[PDB]
């Protein structure tokens, strides 16, 4: 899993 | 209008990597070159995991402008009678495609089309030089993906299943009930969704036919046994017709499974050899099984140099939530920068003790995990993030460990703002968070990565009931009794929480991050002591909630839909603490100084520990039992509950939301440097941070053999026509  | 299109003055940032690599040794160097040609060349699949057009887009785009760079380009579409405004338009649409491998936008899921006049730009397009020197080629490209790149016919506009949306994970005529059936079928079979899509047929009366295809590089024609080649049959399942073929991308993964095996020969350690084998072996045969295998190979090399990962890893896209899209990064370890981290895993173990759920609810074992900051050379796909936990593979999260990643030169990249653009904040608030973003943000990651995704025991059971574990003696905090609800064989965490699973996932470990961020033994690992942990603990939250209001750009209202799984999860966030009252947090509805609708968000610093960590726990609590009981059906009341947006008094969120658009700033594209092969050495090409400057890291990025893949995605493309 993972935003700017 | 505007929001199916990216604005001319989009900002452009150059991915700054010279310093990671002139460290890189020649063998590194030459491992990092070759494992970058992979990833490019699978990112090109997203192409295909994307829209039907998007090939065609991209095959045109890369002709044009191997013909003619951007600055000859120019003088032919000035020469055609378009504006200078005019062809930096189709300059910056051009580089969104690049930059996104497909006509929508990777956050926000949400298509864009040229900002100009489509007859224009067929004058620019049929004039061009690659049109005189491929006339049919061009000509047919043109008539084929025109009236797609421009059309914003309503079930255009965004990604999704059903006739309102559009995707290829999936054939035109699925919906959400085929993609639960296949669900259930390959749950049934213990096949993962990651690497595959669905394709739906009828014949002459109508009844519908499944393709379940995985991506491989070989066909369905006989091949070295595996666990793949048993599997490619048909299936009957409740009356449907299901058929597992393979052969998805099959001449892209060629390439990528090249790039693999030369990868291979520089490898440092027997780890990485063996994970390469087993993704060569992945990508071929098209066993998630083998990529699991390799993942577990790669989970144990430990604090390499050059770090990667590539395959169909995240499942953000899929309308479903299971199938992946093919990403794949190559980076460098930037060890000063990993220190922090490195010392925030040191007491991490201690520190995940802390957290509001017992630890009966806790993975048995605390493995050591591998936590580094990374400076990015590559990031093929749809986007860079700031910072990735993986594998995805639950199993060897909780069996074998994790890997934890922080990219530096991206979140480097993304920490700059000006005053200006800092929508709904108070000048008083402002400064706090132009001085606080980034050692806040360094802290939020880590305790999202480390203690958010990285906490948690899904209660699993096998085929013969033995419970990973104690059915007796656990008790479920909510209700007192035993535990009732758990996975099953082949069950996983997409599985059953399809398409809320990576929101509600991404909501859990921020919520961990805004929890755990209040302890003062995390603030100093970071060195912050109570002089300025104050205000880092208060930018987070405040960046938190401002998060939370923005997101409203990322949610369809007629579709009653969440496009984007981080935004939905601080709007999550910020819905629960305004449940608690006691005016913590108020968005007040205000008239900006340019005289159009406005905001202001207001959060109470002292309010953060009395109100607001009572309200995190309780959420948190909730959303950790039934994470690990797999409830879905009240994973989904709780979240589909909090994520309900409505123009209920006092907040009038839909209200809100047309301010939260017309105020909306476009996130930035980001131009990524090429390698190169001296034959001896290896060189490092850099780009103008500009939408030129992406065009030319794209039209120098496949030398060898770019006319070639230009040609395998029309084909892919043409083959698959019939479904949309
Ligand atoms: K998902
Ligand atoms: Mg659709
Ligand atoms: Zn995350």
């Amino acid at each position: 899993v993972x935003p700017w | 209008d505007t929001q199916y299109i990216l604005p001319n003055d989009i900002g452009v940032s150059s991915l700054d990597c010279r310093e990671a690599f002139r460290l890189l040794s020649p063998t590194e160097r030459l491992y990092a070159y070759h494992l970058s040609r992979a990833a490019w060349y699978g990112g090109l699949a997203v192409l295909l995991q994307t829209s039907p057009e998007a090939p065609y887009i991209y095959a045109l785009l890369s002709r044009l402008f191997r013909a003619q760079d951007p600055d000859q380009l120019r003088q032919h579409a000035l020469a055609e009678g378009l504006t200078e405004e005019e062809y930096q338009a189709f300059l910056v649409y051009a580089a969104g495609v690049y930059s996104n491998m497909g006509n929508y936008k990777s956050f926000g899921d949400t298509k864009f089309v040229p900002n100009l006049p489509k007859e224009k730009l067929e004058r620019v397009i049929l004039g061009s030089e690659a049109a005189q020197q491929h006339p049919e080629e061009v000509r047919g490209l043109w008539q084929t993906c025109g009236e797609l790149m421009f059309s914003l016919e309503p079930r255009l506009r965004h990604l999704g299943l059903g006739k309102e949306g559009i995707t290829t994970y999936f054939s035109g005529n699925c919906t959400m009930e085929d993609a639960k059936l296949a669900q259930d079928f390959l749950d049934s079979q213990n096949l993962s969704a990651y690497n595959t899509r669905l394709f739906k047929e009828v014949d002459g009366e109508g009844k519908p036919y499944y393709e379940v295809r995985l991506a491989s590089v070989l066909g369905s024609e006989p091949s070295l046994d595996s666990e793949v080649t048993s599997k490619l049959k048909s299936y009957e399942f409740r009356g449907s017709p299901f058929q597992v073929t393979r052969g998805d991308y099959a001449p892209i993964l060629q390439k990528v499974v090249e790039q693999l095996e030369k990868a291979k020969a520089y490898a440092a350690n027997s780890h990485q050899g063996q994970m390469l084998a087993q993704y060569i072996e992945s990508f071929t045969q098209g066993s998630i099984e083998a990529h699991k295998r390799g993942s577990r190979f790669w989970i144990q090399d430990k604090g390499p140099i050059v770090e990667s990962y590539i395959g169909f890893i995240e499942s953000y896209r899929d309308p479903f939530g299971s199938r992946g899209e093919f990403e794949g990064f190559v980076a460098v370890v930037n060890k000063a920068m990993s220190a922090k981290f490195e010392r925030l895993v040191a007491s991490a173990e201690q520190l995940l003790k802390e957290l509001p759920w017992p630890p009966t609810f806790e993975k048995d074992k605390f493995l050591t995990p591998d936590f580094t900051s990374l400076d990015v050379l590559t990031f093929a796909g749809s986007g860079i993030p700031a910072g990735i936990n993986i594998p995805n593979y639950d199993d060897l999260r909780q069996t074998e460990g994790f890997k934890n990643v922080s990219l530096g030169n991206v979140l480097a990249v993304a920490y700059a703002t000006q005053r200006e653009k800092l929508t709904f904040l108070e000048e008083d608030d402002k400064d706090l968070y132009i001085l606080w973003k980034g050692p806040s943000f360094d802290v939020q990651v880590g305790l999202h990565a480390l203690l958010g995704h990285g906490s948690g025991k899904l209660f699993v059971q096998d085929e013969k009931g033995a419970f990973n574990f104690d059915q007796e003696t656990v008790i479920n905090p909510e209700t007192g009794e035993q535990i009732q609800s758990w996975y099953r064989s082949g069950e996983t965490w997409d599985s059953k929480f399809s398409t809320i699973a990576s929101s509600y996932e991404e909501c859990r470990a921020e919520s961990v991050g805004l929890y755990l961020c209040l302890h003062p033994q995390v603030l100093e690992i970071f060195g912050f002591e109570g002089a300025d942990a104050e205000d880092v603990i208060y930018v987070n939250w405040l960046n938190m909630v401002r998060a939370g209001l923005l997101a409203l750009e990322f949610y369809t209202p007629e579709a009653f839909n969440w496009r984007q799984a981080h935004m939905q999860a601080r709007f999550v966030i910020l819905r629960v603490l305004l449940e608690a009252g006691e005016g913590l947090v108020t968005i007040t509805p205000t008239t900006g100084s340019d005289g159009r609708p406005d905001a202001r968000v207001r959060l109470d610093r002292s309010k953060i520990r009395s109100v607001g960590k009572p309200a995190l726990e309780r959420f948190l609590r909730r959303l950790q039992v039934l994470k690990s009981t797999g409830d879905v059906a009240g994973g989904r009341a709780l979240y589909e509950g909090y994520a309900t947006v409505t123009d209920a008094p006092p907040e009038c969120f839909l209200t809100l939301r047309d301010t939260v658009l017309l105020r909306k700033e476009s996130r930035k594209l980001i131009v990524q440097p090429n390698t190169r092969l001296e034959g001896s050495d290896v060189q490092l090409l850099e780009y103008e941070a500009s939408a030129a400057g992406l065009i030319r890291s794209f039209s120098e990025r496949f030398p060898e053999d770019g006319p070639e893949l230009e040609e395998i995605l029309t084909q892919l493309a043409t083959a698959d026509a019939r479904f949309w």
